[PDB]
């Protein structure tokens, strides 16, 4: 299925061999050894990448096609405005891994910046978006509740979160999906005894 | 995602590489430059070869996983 | 270099290996009191009845052996300002880093670079059995005198024994055998079955650096691959 | 050049921890033969520890040798193991007129199941 | 003889003294970790010579720890639960009663 | 691997074989190495005229074989006709990359300074005999220690021996350059025979005796 | 094992009377034909692995065997030679000993070479094979 | 290959007060669903004798939470049942634990709590309560390793 | 950055100091060309280096 | 340190084990004559036929061994005012009573330690077969002579091997071990012979640091446990 | 356990798992470890925005296995979900009682001293990694070593030391502080900087290597 | 076995490594006169001691030249 | 030195021109060489080779009167 990096840069060396008379040596430090070993290792590269995403469509690829989608554990993010004490004279500089902590005694979650933003002269409110330190449900949290920038740049007056973080996604296995898939493949069926016994149950006073 | 056969890979590579000079037409199977671009097409070709075949190995493993029919 | 005609000597120098990367070393500000270099030769040599047989085995191990003090007086250095005391006291310190985690734990280096700009000559060598031994005398109340033993690895000049580079003309690989494995690993288990009885057949019947250009030796090889795709028998021949 | 070579034995141990068990360690032997019909093996042990209440007889003692240095990347760093068995007898061991004592212990390489268990009538 | 595994045996380099004996029981106390032991003797070997001292090997067998001393009641242990403890030997442990599952 | 030598006056091909190989036995098999017709060696160049390709006369190379090579069928068949392509064969043939001599020698322990260049006519430049040896030492001593993708311990740490110019920092220079040449077991030996200073410029010189 | 060769078998549990399991292993070996230890499994390190295989004085069974190379730096001391303890010059391999010449079929069926009896002459080496 | 079942545990696997902690569901996982269905229809082996006078020899047969409380006693049956099925896998034929999961195990001790709770009002019966205490933090040890060990095996 | 090789010898030629870029091993892959002055004349060691 | 011109003298002191635990403290009031330290290499060589071979093992058991006299003149002592000839008794008493208590294999409690306050360095230290050597010979007759060899047993500034806290998260006490053993021990004599008939079964079919948490060792506990509060058959499973 | 790593400019994948392997194969394992997709490092930061969690860019971390645990697939989920917080299983959490370092330094050693705390509202406070270390020496060294009620020789003999200025006394000082540091496996070893005696005061200071 | 004379079998004491087992064939390379040598391990014996280095005994038999 | 060669032995006991009694040159043994062997320990940089044989005993013993 998958070549190897040897198996693939002995094979080079062997059609190189033949194809020409004119190369012999092929010790360390040669540049068509050199050329062949990169040439390799790039396809080895490609395999790995073919066989990764082989992978990811036996794992997802078949069922989504049923509109029905997985849930992938993601950084919780949003929308966060920033306000200054007055209007802006020189571009100011906001790196990222710009930190952001919360006030809030029950609120001990964190953001950061993943890029850089910058603020123009002429603007007087910037919106930059940030990313949870955390992954799941824990970078979840109401609206004003971060209060604070780590930077410590005076020309900031207050930073707070339009809207709630809610993107940050719990991490679920397949089983679950497969079973559930099975489930509605099963409810399907018509003209059997555990299928309109299934479907009896839909009425709430039909239990028994 | 389609098969791209060997002299195919190859032409491409020397139309490709003859731009800008002057200096590497000649390509007589003693060459060395022949036969490092043979080398490099025919990797290639083994690659998109493998590649489909293992499509297919995936398409035949997911329709395994999806309904349990082992 | 020495005192005579040119300038001034070079002292005896140290260098051990830095845990972190690169090097350290350790220059002798007093030269040593006595400087031994025994270089035995393994031979032996038994008389016959009229004649004498002499037989040899290679060069003997290179033992080294000198024994210096520290002097009183501070001098400067490249860092900090160290006396004769803090000088030893670091001596004993690299011996140790040297010695102590060098059956155990793991050591960087794995030789000394002993240098004699004095004596014009450098060795790679290594502790001794009798190893350092430090001693404090009556006489000398404010001294340090040290006395070490070494063995010499072999020449500086010459490269590590894992470091060297082999002619390694044409393939290394033989890719034939490679793709023999990986293709015998898809066989059947009959098709396996009749290739083991097709090899003990050829065999009961017998007696009655890979390179194509200027070589035959992965003959067999090449052989092996055409007679498994082709098919020589269920499974193969070889 | 002469080579340089830094041995580290390992030895791991499958009913003590095992890993204290190897740092006593001092010596051992293991004559493996064709010729004869029983493969067996010594390894001798410090005194550091009563090993007498603690090494339960019929136990299985693995054995790992480091033939060369780690970093110099060696194709000696490969932790290839030595050999496998079953103890069956542990020893006190001592020349108190030369003041020193040793634990001795001795297994056989899996041929102890089968040489014991006699199919009798 | 079922208790042979356990048991200790050996040879042992006690001091010159005639007062040990084949066939004769041997106490000894160690002073190391206050420990006892418990032993029989089967063999004695002598050995007088002016050149070096004047010693005695004491051979013994089926030895145990944790010996008493009163009235020759040795180590409790040596009875141990599986002395007495035991049953008539018939097949039907072990292959003989797999075909006879009716 | 095989030894040189040329034909002189009037000697004959008994007299090689016997004090080289110390048998003159062995002239027989010894032949067929230099591909030789009957009138093995011959005095006369005129003579060589006749057809000369087959013979070897006065002034001529020779190849000689080691002891071991000496017997095989493969060693007979290839130095019988390579004839002079036996060093580079030996040596072994390479991509010249040397292209920008004049260059290379202004940036050394700075990479991209090696290239692809064009010899005779629509095909890259190779290199192969001595000159590929030279080439081979030269590119691994520019290269630093662990900077190739695979087999690394490979190089040199001469773009971390920058010192005072004192002593001991050109011993130690002249150390690594040793190891470095050394490392190759095509090469037998290196030593140094100058090292010499301008300030702030070092100079010397090293002698590597390569197998014949 | 040699599977062609070997027709069907019916070895007894209890061909050795109150032995051990190596006493009958020994048996179904039919030495020196199929050889038997204990090794290292190399394939899977960390376990042991009990080999049974036929004898590797074949010729391509011999070229099977993984080759190990060791130069003369390693060798400390050596003591090899030649010897004349083992010689014989008849060979054969009797079938289970309880076919008999006078009572039945074919009893055995031995190979010699003519120069090599001058020296050593009649010198018979027999096996017992329980398999045939 | 199944090892046969005690005759007693067999009939026992073969079928307001309110907790302000923890509560039920009545959730059934699919693999305690597929063992039921197996043990329903196919004649499994079972044993001739009851030695062992542990588990529910006794002890589950012989308190009156079977008339008093029958509700309470259907909670009893599925943990017996989620505890028969994580048992059955591993001692032998895993290859039915591809259906387990996390919340199969989650559920079954909030049930086990409730039931637990229950029993501790009366105070003849703790027996029980013993045992399902020292049950309650085995499931619990499953419910934060179970998912390891697929991805391992 | 723009300063590659060819300018590395314009930009330190004019007594500029610029950082270099060495692909592998040597600890950052960046090192730093020189340590010339903005001094114009460059022949005494001591005012240029 | 050392008399140098900047600090004054600091003298040698031992600090013996206390019956009671704690320890003494003899400080010598005039300092060795002769101090010697050794630092022997457990490296050996051996000589094949074709190439030497260097093998290592690392550092060996260090011996200190040092030689002085006792003052004569009376001199304060922090508790009294002690003679030479006190002071000398006094250590031959300490050493007797440390070497004679010393008779079930090696004392529990702590080696000696070893304050060689002069050069900065510290030890932990044991008695060599050489012993205290006391000697007074017709030269200085009113001064006594002392020797003394001493074994390093390692830096004073680690603590003792086994004594060393490991990390012990989890449990390494489970509980399931122990409850499944208190069980197994409350089962009928018939109920263990039919879960060793099982677990013979089972056996039959196999073919033809703990923590609850990210953790798969504990496994078997967790299942081991049960088989007991559910019946599956009469008796447990492994 | 594990070794950090930051990602340098252009930095190849495979030169990470030589530089630190010396065979770059085990590239394919290391990406495993850290839940890298395809693309394993990127020039541009703004291509990190897009699957920020599975993409790691110039001067982002990763995590480095010791060879032992490379192919263990257990480790390779853990050390998925333990991403630049992998510390925390080597040092580990415990509750906090250092309510006050401004209280129990000026007290020393005595009974009735440090106390549970709530940092935040309702979660107790518990204390982790780095911050765990600090407060398992100090708690450790404060105690004396006869103290604890289960696994005696605890704690340190500091109580004893109280005795005259003089210069031995501090040396004795600094060993018990040795070896009540040493005695736990989180630190490798330790040993003084410096000290400097008052009149009635010790002042000294002391490294410790913790691991990792 | 006819050819049991000619052969050569005795005890080999290589150096320590692990490398070397049971049943494998060794091959071996005389320096002292450039010959070759190949045999058949039949038994080994490992002696391992920080008192004197660490040997490994290599058993042989069937021994033959010009390998 | 191939094997089944013979060996004689020739032992002077006392000096000729003394004219003594044991100037007579007699054979101490003499016998069939039946091994030869490689002898050294390069540990004492000494090697030796042993040859071995006896008595014109293997001739009869060794030829086996088979059925």
């Amino acid at each position: 299925k998958t070549r190897k990096l040897t198996n693939i840069l002995s094979k080079l060396i062997d059609k190189t061999m033949a194809g020409t008379s004119k190369i012999t040596d092929f010790t360390p430090g040669s540049a068509s050894r050199s050329l062949l070993e990169a040439v390799s290792l790039e396809i080895e590269q490609f395999y790995i990448l073919t066989k990764e995403n082989i992978d990811w469509g036996i794992q997802e690829g078949i069922i989504e096609a049923f509109d029905f989608q997985k849930r992938q554990s993601k950084r919780a993010y949003g929308d966060v405005t920033i306000q200054f004490y007055q209007p802006l004279d020189m571009r100011m500089y906001i790196p990222a891994g710009t930190t952001f902590t919360s006030t809030r005694q029950e609120y001990p979650q964190q953001f950061e910046t993943l890029v850089d933003y910058y603020a123009e002269p002429d603007s007087t409110e910037i919106v930059v978006e940030v990313y949870c330190k955390e992954t799941g449900v824990a970078g979840n949290v109401p609206e004003g509740t971060i209060n604070t920038i780590a930077s410590g740049s005076s020309l900031i007056r207050s930073v707070n979160n339009e809207y709630s973080f809610n993107t940050g996604t719990k991490e679920e296995s397949q089983e679950d999906f497969k079973r559930r898939f099975h489930s509605f493949v099963e409810s399907r069926g018509r003209a059997t005894n555990k299928s309109v016994r299934y479907g009896a149950l839909q009425i709430p006073d039909v239990e028994g | 995602m389609k098969t791209r056969k060997l002299t195919n890979i190859l032409s491409k590579l020397i139309d490709k590489t003859m731009a800008g000079t002057s200096k590497i037409t000649d390509f007589t199977p003693g060459s060395a430059s022949r036969s490092l671009l043979e080398a490099v097409s025919l990797e290639i070709e083994q690659f998109y070869i493998l590649t489909k075949e293992n499509i297919d190995w995936g398409i035949q493993e997911g329709i395994i996983e999806a309904f349990d029919f082992q | 270099p020495q005192s005579d005609g040119i300038s001034n000597l070079h002292r005896i120098a140290l260098r051990f290996p830095k845990e972190g990367g690169g090097y350290d070393m350790y220059r002798f500000k007093v030269n040593p009191e006595n400087y031994t270099i025994d270089s035995p030769q393994r031979t032996t040599a038994i008389k016959t009845k009229s004649d004498i047989v002499i037989e040899d085995y290679g060069k003997d191990i290179e033992v080294i052996n000198f024994t210096g003090t520290t002097g009183f007086r501070p001098v400067r250095e490249a860092d900090g300002l160290k006396t004769g005391k803090q000088k030893m006291e670091e001596l004993q310190s690299r011996v140790s880093e040297y010695a102590m985690q060098g059956g155990s734990g793991n050591v960087s280096g794995s030789y000394l670079q002993f240098f004699n700009f004095t004596d014009d000559s450098y060795y790679k060598v290594h502790l001794a059995p009798q190893g350092l031994k430090i001693t404090r005398s009556k006489d000398e109340p404010l001294l340090f005198r040290y006395e070490i033993t070494l063995v010499v690895i072999g020449s500086l000049t010459e490269a590590d024994r894992s470091a060297v580079t082999t002619e390694e003309f044409g393939n290394v690989k033989p890719n034939a055998s490679q793709r023999v494995d990986e293709g015998i690993k898809e066989l059947d288990k009959n098709a396996r079955k009749t290739r083991d009885r097709n090899n003990q057949e050829i065999s009961r019947r017998e007696n009655t650096i890979y390179n194509p250009r200027q070589s035959t030796n992965g003959l067999k090889g090449n052989i092996d691959n055409m007679a498994l795709i082709i098919g020589y028998g269920d499974g193969g021949v070889s | 050049m002469r080579r340089i070579r830094r041995p580290k034995v390992r030895i791991e141990i499958v009913t003590y921890n095992g890993d204290e068990f190897g740092a006593k360690l001092l010596g051992f032997q293991t004559k493996n033969s064709m010729e004869d019909d029983s493969s067996v093996f010594q390894i001798n042990m410090a005194g550091d520890t009563y090993w007498d209440k603690l090494v339960m007889a019929n136990d299985i003692i693995r054995i790992f040798i480091t033939p060369n240095d780690d970093p110099n990347d060696k194709e000696g760093k490969q932790e290839r193991l030595i050999q496998v068995g079953m103890v069956s007898q542990v020893s006190k061991v001592g020349s108190y007129g030369n003041d020193q004592t040793q634990f001795r212990i001795t297994g056989q390489s899996f041929v102890k199941p089968f040489m014991k268990f006699g199919l009798g009538v | 003889y079922h208790g042979n595994p356990n048991f200790y045996a050996g040879d042992i380099i006690v001091l010159g003294d005639p007062k040990y004996d084949l066939g004769k029981r041997l106490f000894i106390e160690d002073k190391q970790r206050g420990d006892t032991w418990e032993f029989y003797i089967e063999s004695v070997e002598h050995k007088f010579d002016y050149k070096q001292g004047y010693y005695t090997t004491v051979g013994v067998t089926r030895g145990l720890k944790d010996a008493i001393l009163e009235d020759g009641k040795g180590s409790p242990h040596r009875f141990a639960g599986l002395w007495n403890q035991s049953s008539d030997f018939m097949g039907g442990l072990m292959g003989e009663d797999t075909s006879k599952e009716l | 691997r095989f030894k040189k030598h040329v034909v002189q006056h009037e000697e004959t091909m008994q007299a090689i074989a016997q004090r080289y190989y110390g048998d003159v036995s062995y002239w027989i098999d010894l032949v067929e190495h230099n591909n030789l017709k009957y009138p093995y060696l011959v005095e006369t160049d005129e003579e060589k005229m006749k057809d000369p390709e087959r013979l070897a006369s006065t002034g001529d190379t020779l190849i000689i074989p080691i002891e071991s090579d000496l017997t095989d069928v493969s060693a007979k068949e290839i130095n019988s006709r390579d004839k002079d392509v036996l060093v580079e064969l030996a040596l072994g043939r390479d991509l010249n990359i040397t292209a920008d001599e004049k260059y290379f020698n202004e940036h050394g322990t700075s990479d991209n300074i090696l290239a692809f260049s064009t010899n005779g006519n629509g095909d890259l430049d190779t290199v192969k005999g001595i000159d590929n040896m030279k080439q081979q030492l030269q590119a691994r001593l520019l290269t630093p220690r662990g900077s190739l993708m695979l087999h690394p311990n490979y190089g040199s740490d001469l773009h971390n021996l920058f010192g005072l110019n004192i002593p001991e920092q050109a011993t130690l220079i002249e150390m690594e350059v040793l190891r470095t040449l050394t490392s190759d077991n095509r090469v037998k030996s290196a030593n140094l025979i100058d090292w010499k200073i301008q300030g702030n410029v070092y100079s010397g010189q090293f002698s590597v005796e390569i197998k014949s | 094992s040699w599977d062609e060769f070997e027709k069907l078998t019916e070895v007894s549990a209890f061909t050795n009377f109150d032995g051990s399991l190596k006493q009958l292993m020994d048996m179904v070996t039919a030495r020196p034909f199929n050889e038997l230890f204990f090794k290292n499994s190399e394939k899977t390190p960390g376990k042991a692995q009990l080999v049974l295989r036929k004898t590797p004085f074949n010729p391509t069974e011999w070229r099977a065997l993984d080759m190990i190379k060791v130069p003369t730096e390693d060798f400390i001391e050596e003591d090899v030679g030649k010897s004349d303890v083992e010689t014989y010059s008849i060979f054969t391999a009797t079938p289970a000993g309880m076919l008999k010449e006078l009572n039945g079929d074919v009893f055995s069926k031995p190979q010699f070479h003519p120069e090599l009896t001058d020296r050593y002459g009649y010198t018979k080496f027999e096996v017992e094979n329980i398999y045939l | 290959n199944f090892i046969p079942q005690p005759q007693g545990l067999l009939r026992f696997l073969n079928t307001s007060f309110v907790s302000k902690f923890y509560t039920p569901q009545l959730q059934l996982s699919e693999l305690a669903k597929k063992v039921l269905t197996n043990i329903k229809t196919d004649d499994i082996p079972v044993l001739e004798r009851e030695f062992n006078d542990n588990t529910i020899i006794h002890k589950a047969n012989d308190t009156l939470l079977k008339v008093q409380a029958p509700r309470m006693y259907m909670i009893l049956q599925s943990i017996v049942l989620e505890a028969y099925a994580i048992v059955n896998c591993f001692v032998e034929n895993p290859s039915s634990l591809k259906y387990l999961t996390e919340e199969d195990v989650s559920i079954t001790r909030e049930n086990l709590n409730y039931v637990a709770d229950y029993l501790g009002n009366y105070d003849d019966y703790n027996s029980v309560v013993l045992d399902l205490r020292d049950l309650d933090l085995c499931f619990s040890a499953i419910e934060l390793q179970l998912p390891l060990i697929k991805k391992e095996a | 950055q723009i300063y590659e090789s060819i300018d590395l010898d314009e930009l330190n030629e004019n007594g500029i100091i610029s950082i270099e870029f060495v692909r592998n091993r040597t600890n950052t892959f960046f090192r730093i060309v020189d340590d010339v002055t903005t001094f114009n004349d460059k022949s005494d060691p001591v005012k240029a280096e």
